[PDB]
């Protein structure tokens, strides 16, 4: 959890301002962004919101390797577990 | 002679067949018109005409089919009357900016 | 200078700029003038009225002739 | 570095100013046409009549084809012609002699003068000089020996110079197929020389022009190279004659005169030319230099760079190159 | 002037095909459907009191905004009653409209010209080859989207010993001057 | 189908696949007339103009250099989109910007400042 | 009956809609909207010379006269308010005669110098005379003449042509904010300008020539270069500032001839800054047009793109990927920036950053680093707190909108930063982040004003990004917002005023540096047109490749030079401080054999080991959608609903160093602007 910067070089969340599918992602990004940015400062945890894009999470590891996972039908716990899996799969 | 627009896909197909017949019968005249006997390969020319007809299958409008056949017959008449590894991106890049 | 050399390459005859600088300013009694181009108004340029309150000569902006007030 | 400022074709820039010495000849037409199609500017220096480069005027855009009158014996005139040049192409050379110009003067001395002027004028980026395929110091033909000496002195004086060595070139304005056809039409037969068993590699003239254009466009890979240019397949003289007769649809007829009597027949022209002060008719067929060149085979050596190394395949000589002979039928 | 046979036509002509009519001093105008144009012209040519027996011309107008961009116009004249009439229809690129060569034999060349310039094909033309442009012309020059200078240009190719056609590379490009005044409307 | 008209119109195939911009030319900033607004143009992005070596003129090689600005004028963006889809070339419609009218008054021009 | 120019009416409330008759056809209009705008809604335009929509109302020209029923005299449309049930007529003989007479009186003293006048075909006097005025002239006596005025190196003045409409007198008063121009005199002969020799100097001074109907005020650099009909106009955006003001580039052939503003109510109403208007001159000077390599002797030799890319790839492969740095320039489109980031990442380096971005910048919140209030919100604002920013020198259009808001409603604007001169009676609170912390703690009268004033706006300058205590600064500003209710569900008053065109898109793509020693601990430097990167920091034994269009500062240090296309020659996506993303358009052909930025990046990548997966700008924009989907909605503003209060603060106190002047010239800030001769003249004269 505190070792995202160990493998992940850049984290990205993409959602919508008011989409129903992205509703579950907003609380997660709020709380978890606060606590992780408290934990590891150097990791960019970029947050982007568009008009109709599907909620998804991107992880960029060294040599510019990007892995994306859709968060459209996952709760907060599922999204946290998926983020941990992305960190561990680096 | 020009005919009214085909009202059926079967009629359009029959007109396409008639045009292909006309092209095939008019092929040997093009031989003496152009005189490229070394590498013509009349069979290859017939194959290329068939390939053009087969790449023009995405069209489904009978009006568009009839117009295409009319223009093809016009082109046939004109030809009878003797009227003539670095990837693709990098080659265009080395050539010019507008590609 | 640069403009004259840009449109002309003879550099042996006198350019129009030098001729128009060589023609002396025209002294006029009144405060305003009527600049027409030549003795025949119909064969010159559209009439241009020039104000002469400034001490320096005023270019006509047509057939520039540098009219100057008398006093 | 040349800079291109257009899409291509006519009315472009291409950043090349090519001075083509000997552009009024058989190959000059095609090389100037290719250069003007590229969009480059072509300076055509012509020797005599004002109408010699007339046709060359129509193949380029306005002001792109510039004709210059000069004296080939005048170094100052040559310098003035080459004043605005960016690249230089040399095609000067005659198949025969004249009381004024000999083989040595027309090839070796002129190539030396061109090389010296190009070396003096530091603005020249490319110097493409054309010689013959059989140009060797040991070649029996005086013209071939002179061309070989000229290419050697061009390499010595200007190392940054490419040398093309095309074989006999056939085309609408060639000097072998046309005389053969004229002789066949006039007399019903053509004279074979030494029963026509010798072999050559005739090459298509537009193919040679495209080869020269590719050499000009090379990215620095042929600064000091010699490119031997030949056709796809080796043709014997008899085979070429048979192809000519088939193209004209006439019955072939040969006499096959031996080399000694052919040389005896062609001998008096040289002594008469050196003696009398008036010019003699140019030898279209009975040329002693052509006989001497025909004494030995003129084919590619398989060692020097060829069309395959340059990047363009030669054209087969049956239908595309010999289409001009139809006008000779009936 | 001479709006006599125009009014008489509108009084006697069947009302089925008269899509719209215009009474103007610039020329009386009939606009109909392409299906009934041949019948309408046959009625006018043959009727004893509307004898427009001479076809002045056939023209085409391109309107890229409309669904049926092409407008085919027929200017006809009645020498017996001394008046001009205009009958027009709307056609698109693909649909073929009826030909009036049988009624007016002069219509053949104007219909070929319309084909050449726009692409409106005719149903019963004895022949419909191009008439005005170059042999093997590819586009339809009078369409609005067709560039003014065309797509190809010709020149003499010395190696080919013939006049070849190459894509346009013209110098001194056409300079379009926008003179339109914003207060003209 | 979106492109049959273009493929049968006789336009060369190399010019039937090119990105164009559909936009309504805005009012000129030099003058306030509004009679040249509301029209829609197809902007063939043809910028391949150079200088003629002989006379310095502006040469070109693209047939669509000026036709979109000179001859092709459309009544509406829908008509322009229909034309582009018919002729087959890719298009991207640019949103037109429209002035917003607000209430103005010469009485508000002469307003009263507050007490010192 | 569509409204004139497709205009959209703004109803303050649907209840207030009076029914007014214009030419017989009735229309619904708000209460206070005048007769001229009533007829504009109806769809008919009336000739006007002294009326501008943005400026105030004056009856100087008396030409917009229409006949309203139950009125003996023609009324001025631009000034008479519209009353319910009022019958307005514009095509009556009374109105036509009034227009003809007013045109005759206007033209009785106008000089016969249209052919030399630069407003040929774009002169309102000519068009309105040909539309509404008569075709003859009854005047043959002596005209009047006025001596010309010297108003700077931008405005050429021919005062004989002035029709005294006072449109520019009240423009300098209201919009520009500097009162120098004035109508002085009385009677038929009254002059306009300054009594003393005073060159007019303002960021918006270029708009004075734009609103002049006659050719009285004209652009001096464009004095007699070309006419109107010759020039083809492409609708593009500007990159000199971060406002992204919409412009129209008028060009005649391969060169840009002039730049004019165009209407965009969301960004710039009708105005334009001097730098934006006159930056076209730099596009033809010091222009790189050939790939070049610096030889052993130190001089540049021109080579091919193939050779340049080969040597760059070889040097990039030679060095270890840790000491490889990429720098995006002041102006750069999202396509080029994402291509650079992808190429450097695939080379094994994570040291790509944009110009004007600090080492520790929390770029994880668009609401954090953009103008959330937007320009319309700035219009709606009531109190401004400008910390670390000087809008007069960066974002001149934002400064103009702040001035317009101050004029519209009295706004208590407070400014914190270095000493500067404003034009909307600001209050200089202080010069210190310590004063900012005081305001945050709440022991400040301006904090009291912010607390008790509705609709507050806090604008933080983007120069805080270069600071090391920006996290503490933003924490203090967030405290101010929390204790003053600046961030509400319906209103967001937090704003960050970026000063570079590529800054917003760089932050969206995540171009932030990772270490302080990044530039001076690297062996391979890739300057994406970065001419302000402090070249002395880079070690001498470092291979520098400068991908740019103008050779100003980084060319003298670069080992390889790559020429590209400027903003007027390429289609590229930019984003403004407001958050709106918009695309420029190719106006003029590229100079030399210079390709696009992303094109040469992709070609260099392919030459190197790692090939970028995209070959067309469509796929490039697809990748941009993948990384940050806010850059693929052209001309659409995407609000950020996530609050910036979630950002943690790592520095517990602010530095004592006062706010510095990030922009010192406003006339030499970018590569093109610095290369602009006329802008250099403006910097020399008007400073
Ligand atoms: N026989 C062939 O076709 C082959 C020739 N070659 C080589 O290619 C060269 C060029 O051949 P090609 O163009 O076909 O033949 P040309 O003889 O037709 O071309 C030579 C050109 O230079 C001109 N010229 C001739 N003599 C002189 C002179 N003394 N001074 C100045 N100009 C002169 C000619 O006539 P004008 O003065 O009227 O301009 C002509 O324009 C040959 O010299 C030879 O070395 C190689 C293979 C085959
Ligand atoms: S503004 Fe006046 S001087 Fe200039 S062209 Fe128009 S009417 Fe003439
Ligand atoms: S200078 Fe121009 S804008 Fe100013 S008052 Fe005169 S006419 Fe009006
Ligand atoms: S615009 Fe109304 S009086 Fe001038
Ligand atoms: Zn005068």
């Amino acid at each position: 959890r505190g070792q995202l910067s160990k493998n992940i070089k850049e984290l990205r969340f993409l959602m919508c301002q008011s989409s129903s599918a992205s509703a579950s992602a907003r609380a997660f990004v709020e709380k978890n962004y606060k606590e992780l940015k408290t934990l590891n400062p150097k990791l960019p945890i970029l947050i982007r919101e568009c008009s109709g894009v599907e909620p998804q999470l991107w992880a960029r590891y060294d040599l510019g390797v990007e892995k994306a996972i859709k968060l459209e039908g996952l709760s907060e716990a599922q999204i946290s577990k998926a983020l941990e899996d992305l960190a561990k799969a680096g | 002679k020009v005919l009214p627009n085909s009202a059926s896909v079967e009629e359009a197909r029959q007109r396409v067949f008639d045009f292909f017949r006309a092209t095939c019968r008019s092929l040997p005249s093009v031989m003496e018109i152009y005189n490229l006997y070394d590498v013509t390969s009349v069979a290859q020319l017939r194959s290329t005409v068939a390939s053009e007809i087969r790449k023009n299958i995405g069209v489904s409008d009978p009006k568009v089919i009839d117009m295409l056949l009319f223009k093809g017959m016009e082109e046939l008449m004109n030809v009878v009357n003797h009227s003539k590894a670095i990837s693709p991106f990098l080659k265009n890049f080395y050539s010019s900016n507008y590609f | 200078s640069n403009h004259t050399a840009k449109w002309m390459q003879d550099t042996s005859k006198k350019s129009p700029m030098e001729l128009i600088n060589e023609v002396p300013p025209i002294k006029v009694e009144g405060r305003i003038v009527a600049c027409e181009g030549d003795t025949n108004p119909a064969l010159g340029h559209p009439i241009e009225f020039i104000c002469l309150d400034l001490p320096e000569p005023a270019v006509c902006k047509y057939c520039g002739l540098r009219y100057v007030q008398d006093h | 570095h040349l800079v291109r400022k257009g899409t291509g074709g006519r009315s472009s820039v291409s950043g090349i100013i090519a001075t083509v010495f000997g552009a009024t000849g058989f190959l000059g037409r095609y090389v100037v046409q290719q250069l003007a199609k590229m969009g480059s500017q072509v300076l055509v220096p012509f020797r005599g009549s004002e109408d010699c480069p007339r046709h060359l005027k129509l193949m380029g855009d306005l002001g792109q084809i510039v004709p210059m009158k000069y004296n080939p014996r005048d170094e100052s005139s040559v310098k003035a012609v080459m004043a605005k040049a960016n690249v230089v192409i040399n095609l000067i050379g005659r198949d025969y002699e004249t009381r004024n110009y000999s083989f040595e003067e027309v090839h070796y001395h002129m190539a030396e003068n061109l090389a010296k002027i190009s070396r003096e004028h530091g603005g020249i980026l490319r110097f493409i000089q054309v010689s013959c395929l059989g140009a060797s110091p040991s070649s029996p033909s005086r013209m071939l020996r002179a061309k070989a000496a000229a290419e050697e002195v061009v390499l010595r004086e200007l190392p940054e110079a490419t040398i093309l060595k095309p074989a006999v070139m056939i085309g609408t304005e060639d000097r072998i197929l046309n005389p053969w056809a004229h002789f066949a039409k006039k007399y019903g037969f053509i004279p074979l020389f030494g029963n026509g068993s010798t072999k050559i590699q005739p090459v298509y003239v537009v193919d040679v022009a495209a080869a020269l254009t590719t050499v000009l466009k090379d990215d620095g890979t042929s600064m000091g190279k010699t490119y031997e240019l030949g056709g796809p397949e080796i043709f014997t003289v008899h085979d070429l004659a048979e192809l000519m007769y088939e193209t004209i649809r006439e019955w072939p007829r040969y006499v096959k005169v031996p080399f000694p009597i052919a040389k005896a027949l062609a001998t008096p022209r040289e002594i008469l030319l050196n003696k009398v002060p008036f010019p003699l008719p140019t030898p279209e067929i009975l040329n002693l230099d052509k006989i001497q060149a025909l004494t030995t085979d003129t084919i590619v050596s398989e060692n020097a760079l060829t069309f395959n190394d340059l990047g363009i395949i030669p054209h087969k000589l049956k239908g595309y190159p010999v289409e001009f002979l139809i006008s000779y039928r009936k | 002037d001479n709006q006599f046979i125009f009014k008489y036509s509108w009084e006697t002509l069947p009302k089925k095909w008269v899509k719209k009519m215009e009474r103007s001093e610039h020329g009386n105008r009939f606009d109909t459907k392409t299906d009934y144009l041949f019948q309408l012209l046959c009625f006018l040519k043959l009727h004893t009191y509307t004898r427009v027996q001479v076809l002045i011309d056939i023209c085409g107008v391109d309107y890229p905004s409309r669904k049926r961009r092409f407008e085919v116009v027929y200017n006809l004249l009645s020498t017996r009653y001394n008046s001009r009439i205009r009958v027009q229809t709307s056609a698109d690129e693909v649909t073929r409209i009826s030909s009036v060569v049988s009624l007016f034999p002069s219509a053949g060349w104007w219909e070929r010209e319309v084909w050449d310039m726009f692409g409106v094909s005719f149903i019963n033309h004895p022949d419909l080859r191009r008439i005005l442009t170059d042999y093997g012309f590819e586009g339809h020059p009078l369409r609005k989207d067709f560039p003014l200078s065309g797509y190809v240009e010709v020149r003499y190719d010395d190696p080919e010993k013939r006049v070849v056609s190459e894509p346009i590379e013209m110098t001194q490009e056409f300079r379009y001057f926008d003179f339109a005044s914003p207060w003209e409307q | 189908k979106p492109g049959e008209i273009g493929m049968v119109s006789g336009i060369p195939q190399e010019h039937l696949r090119r990105r164009v911009v559909i936009y309504s030319p805005a009012r000129t900033a030099s003058q306030q007339g509004s009679g040249k607004v509301g029209r829609w143009k197809i902007n063939f992005l043809s910028t391949q103009k150079w200088e003629n070596p002989l006379m310095g003129w502006t040469s070109t090689g693209d047939p669509y250099a000026h036709v979109g600005d000179s001859a092709l004028t459309f009544d509406s963006a829908e008509a322009a989109k229909a034309f582009a889809e018919k002729h087959g070339w890719e298009y991207s419609v640019k949103k037109r910007h429209t002035p917003l009218l607000k209430v103005k008054s010469y009485a508000d021009n002469f307003k009263w400042k507050g007490f010192p | 009956r569509s409204p004139l120019a497709g205009a959209r009416v703004h109803f303050a409330n649907p209840d207030d809609a009076i029914e007014v008759f214009v030419d017989g056809y009735p229309v619904k209009i708000p209460k206070g909207m005048t007769v001229l705008q009533a007829c504009e809604v109806a769809g008919v335009d009336i000739p006007r010379f002294c009326y501008h929509s943005r400026l105030s109302i004056a009856g100087n020209c008396r030409m917009c006269l229409v006949e309203v029923e139950k009125s003996p005299k023609p009324v001025a449309s631009c000034a008479m308010p519209a009353l319910p049930g009022m019958k307005i007529k514009t095509d009556t003989p009374v109105a036509k005669k009034a227009r003809e007479g007013v045109m005759e009186f206007l033209l009785m003293n106008h000089p016969l110098d249209c052919p030399i006048c630069d407003q040929g075909g774009e002169c309102d006097l000519q068009d309105q005379s040909m539309a509404f005025g008569s075709d003859r002239g009854r005047f043959t006596e002596v005209k009047r003449s006025v001596v010309d005025k010297n108003l700077g190196p931008l405005v050429k003045t021919v005062m004989t042509r002035c029709i005294q409409c006072t449109r520019c007198v009240r423009f300098a008063t209201e919009v520009a904010g500097v009162q120098d121009l004035g109508m002085l005199g009385r009677g038929s002969g009254e002059e306009i300008g300054t009594y003393v020799e005073k060159l007019l100097t303002s960021e918006l001074s270029g708009n004075v020539i734009d609103i002049c109907p006659v050719g009285a005020l004209t652009s001096k650099p464009f004095a007699f270069k070309a006419r109107n009909w010759e020039l083809k106009g492409t609708e593009t955006i500007d990159v000199t500032d971060a406002v992204g003001s919409n412009i129209r580039i008028d060009s005649r052939g391969p060169e840009v001839m002039r730049i004019v503003p165009r209407l965009n109510e969301d960004i710039n109403e009708e105005w334009i800054s001097d730098k934006t208007r006159f930056c076209y001159d730099g596009l033809k000077r010091q222009r790189l047009n050939d790939p070049m390599i610096r030889g052993p002797d130190g001089r540049f030799k021109a080579v091919n793109w193939r050779d340049a890319l080969s040597v760059i790839a070889d040097i990039a492969h030679q060095v270890k990927p840790e000491e490889i740095v990429g720098v995006a320039g002041k102006l750069s489109d999202a396509e080029s920036m994402i291509a650079l980031k992808d190429f450097l990442n695939r080379m094994g380096s994570n040291d790509v950053w944009g110009e004007g971005i600090g080492v520790n910048t929390n770029a994880d919140f668009r609401s954090g680093y953009i103008m959330n209030t937007s320009i319309a919100g700035l219009e709606k604002a009531d109190v401004f707190l400008l910390v670390g920013t000087q809008p007069r020198v960066e974002a001149a259009m934002v400064n103009a909108r702040i001035r317009k808001t101050v004029r519209s409603n009295q706004a208590k604007v407070g400014y914190i930063g270095p000493a500067t001169d404003f034009n909307y009676d600001h209050k200089h609170l202080g010069t210190d982040p310590q004063t900012l912390v005081e305001i945050a703690e709440g022991r400040h009268p301006f904090f009291k004003t912010l607390s008790d004033a509705k609709n507050p706006v806090i604008i933080v300058g983007a120069g805080v990004f270069e600071r090391k205590d920006q996290d503490a600064i933003f924490a203090a500003v967030e405290t101010i917002a929390q204790k003053a209710n600046v961030v509400r569900p319906d209103w967001n008053g937090l704003n960050v005023l970026l000063l570079h065109a590529a800054q917003a898109a760089a932050l969206d793509l995540g171009l932030v540096p990772q270490s302080e020693k990044s530039l001076e601990s690297a062996k391979f430097v890739y300057l994406m047109g970065a001419d302000d990167v402090n070249l002395d920091k880079i070690p001498d034994d470092a291979f520098v490749v400068y991908q740019g269009h103008h050779g100003d500062k980084s060319v003298y240090r670069a080992n390889v030079i790559l020429p590209t296309a400027a903003f007027s020659e390429k289609e590229g996506t930019y984003q403004n401080t407001e958050g709106c993303t918009q695309q420029t358009l190719p106006a003029v052909p590229t100079v030399g054999d210079s390709r696009d930025d992303w094109k040469i990046i992709r070609a260099l990548s392919e030459v190197a080991g790692v090939r970028l997966p995209y070959d067309t700008i469509g796929a490039v924009r697809a990748r941009i959608r993948n990384v940050a989907p806010n850059l693929v909605n052209v001309d659409e503003r995407e609000p950020a609903t996530l609050p910036s209060s979630l950002r943690p603060s790592f520095t517990q106190k602010v530095d004592t160093t006062p706010f510095g002047t990030v922009i010192e010239n406003f006339y030499m800030t970018d590569a093109i602007t610095r290369a602009s001769k006329i802008m250099a003249q403006c910097s020399a004269t008007l400073l």
